[PDB]
């Protein structure tokens, strides 16, 4: 049953990695 | 130019140039100047007249007296015309509009504005103010 836990592990650390990854100016008095 | 101002300003100012004409030459003095503006309400202290003459001999005419009343109301209406553009933007009015709302209604307003444009716009700058909105046009 250690398998199952190396892909526990695995997945959250995945999941954990997972989780830590102009305009002219005669346009804008044009645009207001 | 001059078509910053409607028909009604411009019969408004001719009628107050032709009451107060010398002649019907189109002509007034230094002094008729300072009674010609003070009879419509504006009431300037002489240093906004002191550069008026400046910026124009003595006579002056109704073209240099319509440029210098459409420079005199073009500063405020350019200084004031950015708010009453920000109120569509929030329904309430204080000055405080979603992000969410802004996606739709200025890609949609008739400059040719694609989708790329406003988002350059709105990550070079939840809810911002109103004094911001002017810092972040104007830039």
């Amino acid at each position: 049953x250690x398998x199952x836990x190396x892909x526990x592990x695995x997945x959250x650390x995945x999941x954990x990695x997972x989780x830590x990854x102009l305009l002219s100016k005669q346009r804008r008095r044009a645009v207001v | 130019m001059a078509d910053q101002l409607t028909e009604e300003q411009i019969a408004e100012f001719k009628e107050a140039f032709s009451l107060f004409d010398k002649d019907g030459d189109g002509t007034i003095t230094t002094k008729a100047l300072g009674t010609v503006m003070r009879s419509l309400g504006q009431n300037p202290t002489e240093a906004e007249l002191q550069d008026m003459i400046n910026e124009v001999n003595g006579t002056i005419d109704f073209p240099a007296f319509l440029t210098m009343m459409a420079r005199k109301m073009k500063d405020t209406d350019s200084e004031e015309e950015i708010r009453e553009a920000f109120r569509v933007f929030d329904k309430d009015g204080n000055g405080y509009i979603s992000a969410a709302a802004l996606r739709h209604v200025m890609t949609n307003l008739g400059e040719k504005l694609t989708d790329e444009e406003v988002d350059e716009m709105i990550r070079e700058a939840g809810q911002v103010n109103y004094e911001a909105f002017v810092q972040m046009m104007t830039a």
